[PDB]
């Protein structure tokens, strides 16, 4: 028993990180097979920042341009692309640690797990979800970029985000590992605003089930809704409508709990129209959007 | 906007 | 800017997990060097649970009485004894994985990482505390058993915890790596109850000032307190009492953010006084205790 | 109480 925000064991993934510096910047780089991954932003000076014209930048940029260090060890680079806001370094030896991997997409509502490093260096690892305006709570201090977000599916690792800037907000934008931006986000220094966040709806619904296995259940009631008249509700208070697919997913802690996925619905809308009081759920006041249904199925 |  | 629950990297505690098996029980060890270390209890069939003698159960048993796996290679098990509450398996291949490291016993108020894992295949991680109480609230489930509790100092891997059991609370009950139990308890499928937990006062104020280094300001006053009103008050809300040592201990964060330790202390005092009224510290509700001021330096 |  017991709830908790887990990251997977980011052992896979501190096999893959390296140092990358060009001129005064140092960052963080994804080493697979015989290519480094990193922010195209590391060829810019603090004036490029301001407007740059990344092709101009990188054409005026060579491989000896980069310093890559696995360890102690310099590595080589020997051919660099861009691939969208990425740069891709083709180096001189395949990384013998490389994992089981692939480049997925995450969706807005859906977990990761961020292994922050800075010099190259692992420093922590923590759990963030992708928001539906497309950025993350995340922890990230200068020397982050290069950072990579990622799931383990058996012995595979799917990276699905790399870290390139922070927000005024202190939320943060970033990529996937084909160096398109999540969001409408760009790569320069200019007044860019997070889009107005709303609830992740799901989340909400899984962690409420949670609450009722762990036995707190004063919120159920016996209301009727359905799927069009909750989501309609939802909107006005800027939580994400629920789908189809949404009440699939919830389907085993319905079971689990006895509570159809609607009834539970209808208990949220209830919470939405009347607010908690000063009444707790888990022991909060607010209710949590990034307690996966996967999350709480697997730890009952 | 800071880049990290 | 953010502020996350982090885990340290788990990378060199998984090469140091195995799967322990002991006839119908499978559960995880930790092998360092030729020694493979796992819960006592696996020796126990369902009726000794109830009210095991460990010494006799453990001198009936032989070295092909157990099981030991690294990956899908077979360890062959060259001899056994008892370490308190942890068997000690002798292995005739020594961990080429083996981290520095060293065995050291938390104390109430500490933090660690938990590496979860199950099958002797790590699963997952997350940051946790040593209650005052001297429980710990995980997150585990059947199988979890011999899952470890770990720090990192620069390059060597601190074990502090091995995972045994679940109280009827929903608690849990572990060693260190001498094999003794944190707190009251024993290794007997019987009922046990732990003391009546408090917060950690000095975490809390810890996690106070990551707030203001990360903007959140609200909570902040000009009022300000002397220790021992400030102790008076604590107390009286099931808080840990406050030492002018721990007072030294917030030092550096008090001078990083020119803010007293004692008009924290007063912020905490009309928190605790007048609650919060629906506004969040940090994304949250509830006061947090499970970040130790080290924990708030480090990641900030 | 629950061994794991």
């Amino acid at each position: 028993s017991g709830f908790r925000k887990m990251a997977f064991p980011s052992g896979k993934v501190e096999g893959c990180m390296v140092q990358v510096t060009c001129g005064t910047t140092t960052l963080n780089g994804l080493w697979l097979d015989d290519t480094v991954y990193c922010p195209r932003h590391v060829i810019c000076t603090a004036e490029d920042m301001l407007n740059p014209n990344y092709e101009d930048l990188l054409i005026r940029k060579s491989n000896h341009s980069f310093l890559v260090q696995a360890g102690n060890v310099q590595l080589r680079v020997i051919g660099h692309s861009m691939q969208n806001c990425l740069l891709r370094l083709k180096v001189d030896t395949s990384n013998p640690k490389t994992p089981k991997y692939k480049f997925v997409r995450i969706q807005p509502g859906q977990t990761f797990s961020v292994l922050a490093c800075y010099n190259g260096s692992p420093s922590g690892v923590y759990q963030c979800a992708m928001r539906p305006n497309h950025t993350i709570k995340g922890s990230f201090l200068n020397g982050s970029c290069g950072s990579v977000g990622f799931n383990i599916d058996y012995d595979c690792v799917s990276f699905c985000y790399m870290h390139h800037m922070e927000l005024p907000t202190g939320v943060h934008a970033g990529t996937d590992l084909e160096g398109k931006f999540y969001g409408p986000f760009v790569d320069i220094q200019t007044a860019q605003a997070a889009g107005t966040d709303t609830t992740i709806t799901l989340n909400v619904l899984a962690w409420l089930y949670a609450a009722v296995i762990n036995g707190d259940r004063w919120f159920l009631n016996r209301f009727t809704t359905t799927l069009n008249d909750f989501n309609l509700v939802a909107m006005k208070y800027n939580y994400e409508p629920l789908t189809q697919d949404h009440v699939d997913i919830l389907g085993p802690l319905s079971a689990q709990t006895g509570i159809a996925v609607l009834d539970m619905c209808a208990a949220l809308k209830e919470l939405l129209q009347n607010g908690m009081n000063g009444r707790t759920i888990l022991g909060s006041t607010i209710l949590e959007d990034e307690f996966t249904p996967f999350d709480v199925v697997r730890q009952c | 906007t800071v880049a990290h």
